[PDB]
C-alpha cells in the first residue's frame, strides 16, 4: 500500500482505477466517493487542459489578441468581456453535463457512475480491460497534471519567465 | 529492584518488551503516559537528535559551494530570512502530518511505536529479522546518545565560541577562566 505503516481505509476497494489506498485523513469517509472521485477527474482533466495551455501560449498566441510575457500575463492582457464568456461558456457546459444536478445530493441520481459524462467522437471504449486501462492512465496523468500546473504557474509568477524559456537558463534566485 | 538504579524499584509497566529497557524511570512518566506513545517521542527525539549531530559535524567540517559558510546556529539564522528553513519547515510538517496519523494508530494498538516499515535496503526486513531486534536496541541507544551529544555541542559552542573539532584540535579552558582572580 500506499501507507504501509497504516490500515486500508474503509470505503476504499480497488474496484476504481488508481486505488492505491493512499486516503490518511478519512474523506472517502466523511464524504461520498463518487462526489470526490467526480471532483477529482474533473480537477485532472481541467488540469492537463491548463499544462497545455501553460505549455502553448508561450509559443502560439492568436493574431485576434496580445501576446503577454507568460500565459498567466497572457491571461491579463485578454480583455475581462473574454474572461466572462469563457466563465459563462464554462458554466453552460457544466449546467448541460450535470443535467442540472450541480448539488452532490441531486448528482448521481440517474447512474452515472463517478466523472463520467459520455464523450465519445472516437470509440475507443468498448473492451472493460482496455476501459481500466485508459482509466488507469487518465487519472495518473491527471493528478501528474495537477502538480505540473501548480509548478508551472507558481514559476512562470516568481521568475516572470516561460517554461521552456526557464530551461534555456535556469537564472537560480 | 531497578537494573539500573540499585536503590530503585522497576517501574511496573517497564519490562523487556521494548528495546533498551534497563528499568531507567525515576519518575513515573510511563505510568502518567502510555508507554508506547512515550516511545513514539523518544524515537523522533533521538532520530533528529542523530540527524542534527551530524549535520552539525557535517557543516563544521564543510560546506556546499552554493551557501555561505557560517556556524551552524548562524546558518539558522541566515537560512531563516532566506527562505530555506521555511522550506525545510513546510516539507517536514507535511511529512509529520502522516507522521501523526500514525502516532494516532498507535496509541489504538495496531502499529508497533516509531514503526514506519521504512526500509530501503534488505537489513532486518527478510532474511535478517532475527537481527531486527538488536538493530532496534542499537538504534534507540544512538538516539540516546545523539540526544545528549549534539545537546554538548551547541551548548560548548554558546561557551567556547568554537567548533566542536576546534575544541578537540585546541582544548583551551572556558575563556576569561585561566585569567582567574576572582577574589
Ligand atoms: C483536488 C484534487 C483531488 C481530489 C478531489 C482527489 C480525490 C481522491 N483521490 Mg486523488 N490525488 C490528487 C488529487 C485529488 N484526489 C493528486 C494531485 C494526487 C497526486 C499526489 C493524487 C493521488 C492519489 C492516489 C495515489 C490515490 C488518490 C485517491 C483518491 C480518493 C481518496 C482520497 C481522497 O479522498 O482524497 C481527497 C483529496 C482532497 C480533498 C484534496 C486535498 C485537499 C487538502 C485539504 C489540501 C492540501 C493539499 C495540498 C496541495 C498539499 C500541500 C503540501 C504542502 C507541503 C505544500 C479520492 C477520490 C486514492 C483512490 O483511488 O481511492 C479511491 C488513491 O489511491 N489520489
Ligand atoms: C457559472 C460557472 C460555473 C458553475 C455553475 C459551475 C458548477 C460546478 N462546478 Mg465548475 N468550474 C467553472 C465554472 C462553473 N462551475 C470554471 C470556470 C472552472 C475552471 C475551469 C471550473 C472548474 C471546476 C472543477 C475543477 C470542479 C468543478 C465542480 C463543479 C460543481 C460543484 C458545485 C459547487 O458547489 O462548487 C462551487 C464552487 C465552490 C464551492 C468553490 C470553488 C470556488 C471557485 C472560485 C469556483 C458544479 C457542478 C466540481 C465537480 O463537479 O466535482 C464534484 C469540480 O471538481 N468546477
Ligand atoms: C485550463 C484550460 C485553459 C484555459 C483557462 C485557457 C485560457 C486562455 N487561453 Mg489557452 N489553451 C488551452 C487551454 C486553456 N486556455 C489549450 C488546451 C490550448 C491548446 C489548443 C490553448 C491554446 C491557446 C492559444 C493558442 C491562445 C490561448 C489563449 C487563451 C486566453 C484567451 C481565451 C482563448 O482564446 O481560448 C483559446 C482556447 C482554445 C484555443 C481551445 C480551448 C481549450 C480547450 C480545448 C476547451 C475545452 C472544451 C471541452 C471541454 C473539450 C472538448 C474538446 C476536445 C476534443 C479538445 C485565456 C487566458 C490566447 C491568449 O490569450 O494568448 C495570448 C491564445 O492566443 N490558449
Ligand atoms: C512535476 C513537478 C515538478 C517539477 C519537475 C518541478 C521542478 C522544478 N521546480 Mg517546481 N514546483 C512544483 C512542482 C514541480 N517542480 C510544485 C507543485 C510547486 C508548488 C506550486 C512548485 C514551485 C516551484 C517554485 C516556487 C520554484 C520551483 C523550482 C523548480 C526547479 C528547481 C526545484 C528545486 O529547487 O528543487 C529543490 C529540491 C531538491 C534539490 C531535492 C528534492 C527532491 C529530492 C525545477 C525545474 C524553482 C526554480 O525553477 O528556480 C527558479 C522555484 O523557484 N518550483
Ligand atoms: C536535524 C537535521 C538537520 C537540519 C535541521 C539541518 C539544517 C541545515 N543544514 Mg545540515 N545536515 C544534516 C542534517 C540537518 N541539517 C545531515 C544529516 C547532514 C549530513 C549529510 C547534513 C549536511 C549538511 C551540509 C554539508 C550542509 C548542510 C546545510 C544546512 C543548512 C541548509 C540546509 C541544507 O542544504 O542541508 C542539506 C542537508 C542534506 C543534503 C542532508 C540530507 C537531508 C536529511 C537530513 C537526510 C535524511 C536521510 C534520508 C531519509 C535518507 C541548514 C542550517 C548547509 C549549510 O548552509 O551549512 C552551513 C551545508 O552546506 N547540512
Ligand atoms: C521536490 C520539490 C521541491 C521543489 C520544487 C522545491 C523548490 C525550491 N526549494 Mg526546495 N526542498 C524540498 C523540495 C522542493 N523544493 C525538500 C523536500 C527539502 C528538504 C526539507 C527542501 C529544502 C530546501 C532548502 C533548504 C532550500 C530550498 C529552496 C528552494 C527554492 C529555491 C530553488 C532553487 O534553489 O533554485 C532552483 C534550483 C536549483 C538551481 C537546484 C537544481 C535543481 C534541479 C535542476 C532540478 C532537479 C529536480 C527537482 C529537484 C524537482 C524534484 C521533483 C521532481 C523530480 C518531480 C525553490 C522554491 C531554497 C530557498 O528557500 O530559496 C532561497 C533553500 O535554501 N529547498
Ligand atoms: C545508526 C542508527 C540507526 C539504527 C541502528 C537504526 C535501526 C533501525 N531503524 Mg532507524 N533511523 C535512523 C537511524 C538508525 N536506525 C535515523 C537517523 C532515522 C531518520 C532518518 C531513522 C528512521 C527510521 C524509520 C522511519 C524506520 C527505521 C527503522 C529501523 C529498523 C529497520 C531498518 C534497519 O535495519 O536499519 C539499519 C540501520 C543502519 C544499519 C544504520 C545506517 C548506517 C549507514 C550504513 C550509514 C549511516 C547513513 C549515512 C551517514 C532498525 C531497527 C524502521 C523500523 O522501525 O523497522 C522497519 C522504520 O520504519 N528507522
Ligand atoms: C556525549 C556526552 C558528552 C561528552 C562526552 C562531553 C564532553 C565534554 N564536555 Mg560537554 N556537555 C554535554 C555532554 C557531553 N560533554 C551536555 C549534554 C551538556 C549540557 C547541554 C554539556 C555541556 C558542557 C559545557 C557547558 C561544558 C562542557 C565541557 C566538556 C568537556 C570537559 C568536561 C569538563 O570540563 O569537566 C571537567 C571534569 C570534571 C568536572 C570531573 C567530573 C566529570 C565526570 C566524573 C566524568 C568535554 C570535552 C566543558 C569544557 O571543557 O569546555 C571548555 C564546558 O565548558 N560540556
Ligand atoms: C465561452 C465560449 C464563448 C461563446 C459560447 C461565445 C459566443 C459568442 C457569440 C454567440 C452568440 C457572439 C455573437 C460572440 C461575439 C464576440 N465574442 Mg465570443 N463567445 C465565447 C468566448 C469568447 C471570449 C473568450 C471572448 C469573446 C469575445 C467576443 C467579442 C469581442 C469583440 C470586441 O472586442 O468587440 C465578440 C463580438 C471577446 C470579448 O468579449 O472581449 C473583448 C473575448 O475575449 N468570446 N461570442
Ligand atoms: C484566477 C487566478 C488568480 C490570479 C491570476 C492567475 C494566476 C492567472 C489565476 C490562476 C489561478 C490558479 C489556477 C492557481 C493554481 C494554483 C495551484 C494549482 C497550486 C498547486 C499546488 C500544488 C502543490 C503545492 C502540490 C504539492 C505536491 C506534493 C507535496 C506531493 C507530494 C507527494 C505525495 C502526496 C505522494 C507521493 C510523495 C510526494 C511526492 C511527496
Amino acid at each position: 500500500n500506499a501507507m504501509p505503516f497504516l490500515e486500508r481505509p474503509p470505503k476504499l476497494d480497488g474496484s476504481l482505477a488508481g486505488d492505491v489506498g493512499f486516503d490518511p485523513v478519512g474523506f472517502s469517509n466523511y464524504f461520498d466517493l463518487r462526489w470526490l472521485r467526480e471532483s477529482e477527474l474533473k480537477h485532472g482533466r481541467v488540469c492537463m487542459l491548463g499544462v497545455t495551455g501553460l505549455l502553448v501560449q508561450e509559443a502560439v498566441c492568436l493574431p485576434q489578441f496580445s501576446n503577454g510575457k507568460t500565459p498567466v500575463d497572457d491571461f491579463f492582457v485578454v480583455p475581462a468581456a473574454g474572461l466572462w464568456q469563457v466563465f459563462f461558456a464554462i458554466g453552460a457546459v457544466e449546467f448541460f453535463s450535470h443535467g442540472f444536478k450541480l448539488t452532490p445530493g441531486d448528482m448521481f441520481s440517474e447512474g452515472r457512475e463517478a466523472g463520467d459524462f459520455g464523450f465519445d467522437p472516437l470509440n475507443l471504449s468498448g473492451n472493460p480491460d482496455a476501459l481500466a486501462r485508459r482509466r488507469l492512465v487518465e487519472v495518473k496523468n491527471g493528478r501528474l497534471a495537477m502538480i505540473a500546473f501548480g509548478g508551472l504557474l507558481h514559476q512562470q509568477l516568481l521568475t516572470g519567465q516561460g517554461t521552456f524559456e526557464q530551461l534555456a537558463n535556469f537564472k537560480a534566485i | 529492584f531497578s537494573e539500573s538504579v540499585p536503590f530503585l524499584k522497576t517501574p511496573t509497566n517497564l519490562d523487556g518488551s521494548l528495546p533498551g529497557d534497563v528499568g531507567f524511570d525515576p519518575l513515573g512518566f510511563s505510568e502518567v503516559f502510555d508507554i508506547r506513545v512515550l516511545r513514539e517521542a523518544e524515537l523522533k527525539h533521538g532520530r533528529i537528535a542523530m540527524l542534527a549531530t551530524l549535520g552539525y559535524l557535517v557543516q563544521e567540517a564543510y560546506v556546499l559551494p552554493f551557501f555561505e559558510k557560517v556556524p551552524p546556529i548562524q546558518a539558522h539564522d541566515a537560512l531563516v530570512k532566506s527562505g530555506g528553513m521555511s522550506q525545510i519547515l513546510l516539507w517536514t510538517s507535511f511529512l509529520e502530518i502522516f507522521g501523526g496519523i500514525a502516532l494516532f494508530s498507535t496509541i489504538q494498538g495496531r502499529r508497533y511505536p516509531g514503526d514506519f516499515s521504512f526500509d530501503p535496503l534488505g537489513l532486518s526486513q527478510g532474511k535478517n529479522a532475527d537481527k531486527l531486534e538488536q538493530y532496534q536496541l542499537a538504534e534507540i541507544k544512538h538516539s540516546r546518545l545523539a540526544m545528549l551529544a549534539f545537546s554538548g555541542f551547541v551548548h560548548q559552542g554558546f561557551i567556547t565560541k568554537q567548533g566542536v573539532l576546534e575544541q578537540l584540535g585546541n582544548f583551551r579552558p572556558i575563556p576569561g577562566f585561566p585569567e582567574a582572580t576572582f577574589f
